[PDB]
DNA sequence: CGGGAAAATCTCTAGCA
DNA sequence: ACTGCTAGAGATTTTCCCG
DNA sequence: CGGGAAAATCTCTAGCA
DNA sequence: ACTGCTAGAGATTTTCCCG
């Protein structure tokens, strides 16, 4: 509430973004995407990637998160549209799945494929797939010998490239990177519902003219007026539905 | 630096169960987590409360509503 | 010193008297002649 | 009492009459009525009216094999979030329980898996599936299903959704894909308003950001406090009233009456 | 909403997806959301959550048959006050289940006897034995066994004292008859304090002495009130409150704006 | 409490027994019972008895309380000892049975009935039940077309006496006299359980000698010193168990 | 004559059950019966209670302790 | 008008709407497709 | 009026199959 | 137009009993 | 501060087989 | 030494919203 002018300040001065202002400065994150989207000198996590990779006469199907690196893979009877439809749904079940990458395959292009991403609410679009598919070869080849079939060492692969093996900036592994990214989706699209329900809301304060409502605090009402953001006791103004 | 450390870990929220009561109780607030108790605070009260009774989270609903 | 009435498994019949030998949260470790058994509480009288 | 005590037990041979009874015909107190029936090993046949309480770590599965038309569908649940994961497998197979156990410690941070005694559970090819992936093996109490309460009830929950989608779906593997889908992500309430797949990733992307912050603040806030005792290591402090941990041992101690140095 | 709604229903006509999982996706109000559910045939899967409560009248009797060791015991009870008749019969007859009853009419007075569905009780032998002692046949909802919780209940305990003496007996009728006497005289308890025997004969005398002095309260008390309507015919007055009957319809009035005449 | 001298002179002209001067001036019937208790000058019911009857060549075997006329019969295969002791068994466990009368007959007096009165708690000893085969011989005789075998013709026939047929000073029929007589039986046993637990307790009032307790109240001590009931405050009393 | 058998009435104690509780509820005092309804006092509050939910009694143990 | 989804008898499939035609303390009386049903009030839902 | 002990009330569960 | 209940085990609240 | 409506909480049940 | 639970339907209490 207080500290609207110092956010304000700070992003004219660091175009910093929402996040940093609604934690730095403790304010609800609404005001703060105002703040960002206020300045016009200022202006992912459903994509996955699909393909096959062939390895000791079977067809392993693989599908990588291009944010994370995470990998779900898993060793199918035949490459043909029945299994990689049943593949896509129950990715679609594990995850949130919103588009995925493929390269245009006679498997990839069927109708039960196609079905099963307009039923999933998949998009579907026809260099990341192949390091990971060399990755995941690599990491096969060293873990071959502790298991007898291949289906059985594709997962513990599977679960040494997710979980075991770190790096990046923070050294984190592909499991952690991915929580945190659909956390992070969860939150947009949670700010996302609360900024489209707020803005049908016309608020009437002092009586001046109507003005876009922010917040609705137990205290205060935050408001938009003229490209300003101005503090007003919740008895000092009406908020009507329009 | 400790300061926003220790208000950050305060924002989790926990829902826990006592020794015989089959109801979750409400979003409490965490101030220490450890390996099998977590210390909260539910209305002005402190209670100490094993890991295996406690679920935190972070209500991203609520992260965004205020 | 406890006696143990208890329900083992599958079995309408009521077993005991057994030593108790530690009781939790919801199931109580006894012993019914040489035998350790685990039964939960709802399974379990103790005196 | 020792005329109304005798006849008491000689009554109680008989009939078994609870200690009400025995204790208005024979005028006796209460408690040597009680007693009378507690030594009585014929009328001991009723456990106390209580309910346990499951483990809910942020590492614990419960798993379950349930039966559809004629196939196997081994269901797992993620306790503290109620996400599920789900399969149609051809067999009560031990080698195919360790397949789908091995898959699903390799999508998510599996801890421990809580199951019943099933001989595809307690198979030895799970406990070298369990082994390889770190997995902690907690099997329930013999024919008590009251232990796996949170995947008993999801085996209904998942059967009544596929009943709602089994004619969108011309075989079974595909509406249980459907069915986990539909539980996972378009079911919300619980302890958050969420569906099951934004609570687990609430819970794993709180566990780590929990534990990193308490790691940092044990690394900077690092106290010791004295009490009434020795010196116990500080774990919070503020609002008139400190925390600590004295020979690991959490008790909550007032502002007053403590130190710290 | 007109865009919210539309989609929500599409997403519902796949996923049915509830209340709540709608409300938060399309951003729809709480009623909006549970009307589209509330119109959707596959998503009503859940009855009340409520129980109903059973006939205690004091002429009230539940029957129901019952098996142990390969005999057949039909069991009856007294629902206001737990005493039980019980009996081991070769068959599952409407034969024997009519001499049963015609002893239990014979030895109590039975008005209504509320017994399943079972093809013993709903014989056309046991119709002509109700019919001879003026009984009336109360047959309970199909497959719905908590219309006759009493008498299951009484199953229950009976064959539990039956095990307490099974030792005592050579036959196991001799056991049936120990355990009837045991529940009905020598287990004490309920809403008196009472054994089942004490109670019932409780329930009889009361209702033969409440319904003389009643009879003879209504010969001597004879006045019409007037309140607010019609002569209503006066029940009870005193302590500021007057109980009347207009016209067939029990209700309760203040001594105010209320004259007796 | 205010009546005890009403009751005392009541009874010293009348020789009330204690139930009217319970009812008529509200004492509590311990009160009434050491009133009527304390004039030398003014000094049943689990009584049945048993007999067999024969009848179309099969054997019915009858049960009267002697008090009331109410009738428990039932045809048996044979006059055997098994089947007297389950009919006598049977009758324990309906109502309460503490004596039964017999002829000393052969299935009287073996060892089965013996042992089955001994665990229901009977005791055994060796005109009412002549006039009784008389009355139940005659209404069979009149309801015996009604039926076809000779079983179902003795139940209706017990039906009938038990609850059809009305006589006495009120008109009342046999089951109504068999319930009212178990109440009062009920009556007598609770009030001498509270008598018994009462008589050992000994009260020192205003002290005093030590006197019988005979109620509690709650705003008052009754208490019997030298054949003389006298009224006490409870805080002008103090109780003690001898 | 008509008090006596008032207050006689009103000495049978009446166990009652509400049409959405299952635990049945103290006893109270009998005003009236009828042939489908029982009038009672509980707790100086009149209630009228359908005969098929009512158990009256009269407590023989009671009546013989005060 | 209420339409009534019920669970008959010893069946799990819920059947209906069905039209309300009674509705008493602990059981409704229906009618689904000129078939009288007497169900419990646990075994329906009412709207 | 104040604790302690005993009694009364409350809560909750299996089994009825 | 019909309908869950009963008795026991442990916990918690009330009542009483002497100060 | 006062009602009404909507939201939140509470209570309770089947089915897991 | 381990452990009933989950989601929905109806009822009841809380909170908020404009006077
Ligand atoms: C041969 C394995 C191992 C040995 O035991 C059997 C028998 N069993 C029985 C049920 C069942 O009927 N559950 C209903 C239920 C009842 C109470 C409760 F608290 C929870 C509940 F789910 C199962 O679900 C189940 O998986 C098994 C099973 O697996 N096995
Ligand atoms: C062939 C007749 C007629 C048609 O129906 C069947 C089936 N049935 C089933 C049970 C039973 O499982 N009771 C457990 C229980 C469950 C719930 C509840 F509220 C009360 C309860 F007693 C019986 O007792 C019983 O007598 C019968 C029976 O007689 N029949
Ligand atoms: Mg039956
Ligand atoms: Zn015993
Ligand atoms: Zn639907």
């Amino acid at each position: 509430l207080d500290g609207i002018d110092k956010a304000q300040e700070e992003h004219e001065k660091y175009h910093s973004n929402w996040r940093a202002m609604a934690s730095d400065f403790n304010l609800p994150p609404v005001v703060a995407k105002e703040i960002v989207a206020s300045c016009d000198k200022c202006q992912s996590p459903g994509i996955w990637q699909l393909d096959c990779t062939h390895l000791e006469g079977k067809v392993i199907l693989v599908a990588v998160h291009v944010a994370s690196g995470y990998i779900e893979a898993e060793v199918i009877p035949a490459e043909t549209g029945q299994e990689t439809a049943y593949f896509l749904l129950k990715l679609a079940g594990r995850w949130p799945v919103k588009t995925v990458h493929t390269d245009n395959g006679s498997n990839f292009t069927s109708t039960t494929v196609k079905a099963a991403c307009w039923w999933a609410g998949i998009k579907q679009k026809f260099g990341v797939i192949e390091s990971m598919n060399k990755e995941l070869k690599k990491i096969i080849g060293q873990v071959r010998d502790q298991a007898e079939h291949l289906k059985t060492a594709v997962q513990m692969a599977v679960f040494i490239h997710n979980f075991k093996r770190k790096g990046g900036i923070g050294g984190y592994s592909a499991g952690e990177r991915i929580v945190d990214i659909i956390a992070t989706d969860i939150q947009t699209k949670e700010l996302q519902k609360q900024i489209t329900k707020i803005q049908n809301f016309r608020v009437y304060y002092r009586w001046k003219g109507p003005a876009k409502l922010l917040w609705k605090g137990e205290g205060a009402v935050v408001i938009q007026d003229n490209s300003d953001i101005k503090v007003v006791p919740r008895r000092k103004a009406k908020i009507i539905r329009d | 630096e400790l300061q926003k450390q220790i208000t950050k870990i305060q924002n989790f929220r926990v829902y826990y169960r006592d020794s015989r009561d089959p109801v979750w109780k409400g979003p409490a607030k965490l101030l220490w987590k450890g390996e099998g108790a977590v210390v909260i605070q539910d209305n002005s009260d402190i209670k100490v409360v094993p890991r295996r009774k406690a679920k935190i989270i972070r209500d991203y609903g609520k992260q965004m509503a205020g | 010193n406890f006696r143990v009435y208890y329900r083992d498994s599958r079995d309408p019949v009521w077993k005991g008297p057994a030593k108790l030998l530690w009781k939790g949260e919801g199931a109580v470790v006894i012993q019914d002649n040489s035998d350790i058994k685990v039964v939960p509480r709802r399974k379990a009288k103790i005196i």
